[PDB]
DNA sequence: GTCGGCAAATGCCGAAAAGGA
DNA sequence: TCCTTTTCGGCATTTGCCGAC
């Protein structure tokens, strides 16, 4: 729960844009947010964010393939649980990264820069792990302690 | 007069407050919460991290804190009924009380108990170099 | 001095001890256990008696117990390490305590949780009748169950 | 004895409970309460109690084998002298919990779950012996006058 | 232990009467006493006891037929939890009688013949049920203590 | 960092479980770990780790179905990208557990648990999305920092 | 009686080269 | 260069029958 170690007012903003995301309450738990994972968020939404240049193109197929998104929209599924974690995942460090920089221009070439201490690698890219995510939260908190 | 911690950490740092939160504060803040009893401690404890007697972790030090009467203690407003279940309000007024720096203790009630106060301790405060601790063990006839 | 009882009874008759023993007593004998502390009365409770929170029983009533500061307290010999295995010395004990008629408190330790003491209220003692009880209401922002 | 301890209203809805649990007055005497055991209970009261969700189908056996019961209900014959016994010390047992908890759900929570005091059984479990529905019995009696230390 | 704990110095020589009766020891928990009851007291120690004179042929028979008995004892089985159960409630009001009068003979004089409170009945007899059981517990006492009228 | 809260000791010990579990060393940076969970994980580890009841098979099938681990082995593949992060989050939660409740058996029960917190699912269960995993690191640091009110 | 596993064909996932801006 | 469109190959795992505890 990093997103909380946000000074002032971070936290509330970074509730804002991942409301505006992803569609999740300001004041809804974390426990509604799992759930809200859980019963899958709409492929619409997602290419939707495509479509406003939330997200890059190799960026959705990272998190769904393109086919699998398309039959996910035919068939009238929600994503699965794994492709719905990805999509939060992406949108809670875009939003982290939002509050930090404060805008989502910046924000986002901060995000599509490859780092030294990824080993040539995005934040974006890191995304896949567990740990990988904890590291780009980390490093934007460390970016936020020391402004930047 | 005398208040009771169960951590399991012997000091008074409280910087866990650094990156957890609680229900009386956000991350970020340097933080200790306290009780005015050991069982108090112990069932707050046992009540909101849903901890059973047969997994009470081992490494659990319940520390005793004895600081003097002169040490300075904001008050509280008073709280409507339904704070309990209101973490934003309860995290707001001890985030406003642990960054004016202007006392050393809160005291605010306890939400599973009447008549039963718990402590706040700020560790930036200056005041919190008078503290003295010391771990109480628990013995074999004081086991849950 | 301020006490904290927890029972299905708003009164301090104790008259059950007469009946049903405990950790202090042995039947046949009124007594009333209380604490220092109303959360640790309420351990006391649920660990010794295995009531979970959804359990906790409806006439249960949380007492607190004013008495004045020319009360009489006794005092309990030196204990020797395993007695909270030992119900027969601590009954043999409190029999003691509440038969001397010599004093209303009883300090004792707990079970439970170091450096916290328990109290017994002997019924039967001239000082009971100094004793003033009031009732603590639970509220949805003071209660575990 | 046991009204002198139920105090205020304990006893009073103990019996109330009783009546409507096992059909025996609120104003029969102990040993009205005796012969109504020696005499017999029906076994159409064991089957609606179990099927109200009274008793549990483990614990209706406990009362009496469901071999036994379907042969009782069949020949038209009341229970036993023991299997009346056991019976009543469930719903003896039911009651004096449903007095001391103030409620249903939380009695019979109670008595289901298992108990250190007992080794990991059930308060219900310990109704197989006159030892165990005493223990039972002090417990609830501990529970009621606030004997936790 | 629900109503004999309520005398002086009585429930040590109660217990101690116990051991005398069935292998009981002193020190045994009550959760031990029920595990010893549904582990099956053996039958040999029942006619042991109904032939030391402690129990008569018909307070045998209370507690199991004679025709169940001579099973037990050839196929080798311990009694039931319903026979040790019987069993025990005999010998437990049999050790409080005794440390109640302070001798055995004039103990088992009262326990034999029929008492008038119970209309007629020995209070050997109101060990069917778990209500006469406590009565019979709830007499001693009343003698124990010197109750008047 | 995590070792910052953590306290170096406590930390070390986390690391020491982690590697044990996971056979990740316990001096590789955060980054070797990430590259650990992409490089991928054996199925043999995995099939280890349930035949030493460190995992149960119903938790097994929540990292990954078994007919699919039984290609990954047949194969000879390594777990997949999401596979290897579900497994390591499994494992890492164990170890923080282990690491704060300082007892294997207590930190799995603590696991197994349902929680009101998480409307009676258990820790485990919450494994399933990044929030839930990150709500089960939360309260275990505040059962290390005694937040307890 | 519960918990756990085994394997076939229905069913899902998405590769891969070829096409479009 | 960058990204899309669809082809069925091919991965994934339900689903019911059948074992272990």
């Amino acid at each position: 729960m990093l997103a909380e170690v946000l000074r002032d007012n971070g936290y509330h903003e970074y509730r804002a844009r991942l409301q505006a995301l992803l569609d999740i309450p300001e004041l809804a738990s974390d426990f509604e947010i799992h759930t809200r994972i859980t019963d899958g968020f709409a492929a619409t939404w997602l290419v939707k964010l495509t479509e406003r240049g939330v997200l890059t193109p190799v960026e959705r197929d990272q998190i769904i393939p393109l086919r699998t998104l398309k039959s996910r929209i035919e068939r009238d599924q929600p994503l699965t649980v794994d492709e719905s974690d990805r999509l939060f995942r992406s949108a809670h460090i875009t939003a982290m990264a939002e509050a930090v920089f404060g805008e989502a221009g910046k924000a986002k070439r901060w995000l599509s820069k490859p780092k030294e201490r990824f080993s040539g690698l995005t934040p974006m890219q890191m995304l896949t792990t567990q740990q990988g995510t904890t590291q780009v939260e980390e490093m934007l908190l460390q970016i936020a302690e020391g402004y930047g | 007069p005398i208040l009771w911690r169960i951590s399991a950490y012997a000091d008074l740092s409280g910087t866990g407050g650094l990156r957890v939160s609680g229900r009386w504060h956000q991350a970020g803040r340097p933080v200790v919460y306290a009780a005015t009893s050991p069982p108090g401690a112990m069932l707050e404890v046992l009540v909101h991290l849903e901890i059973d007697p047969e997994d009470f972790p081992t490494t659990m030090r319940l520390l005793r804190i004895e600081l003097p009467d002169t040490v300075s203690q904001a008050q509280l407003p008073a709280l409507q009924p339904g704070w309990s279940a209101q973490p934003e309000l309860t995290r707001t007024l001890g985030n406003r009380f642990l960054d004016d720096c202007s006392a050393l203790l809160l005291p605010v009630p306890s939400a599973i108990m009447p008549s039963t106060t718990n402590y706040l301790f700020n560790p930036r405060h200056p005041q919190a170099q008078s503290a003295k601790i010391q771990v109480e063990d628990f013995t074999p006839d004081s086991r849950l």
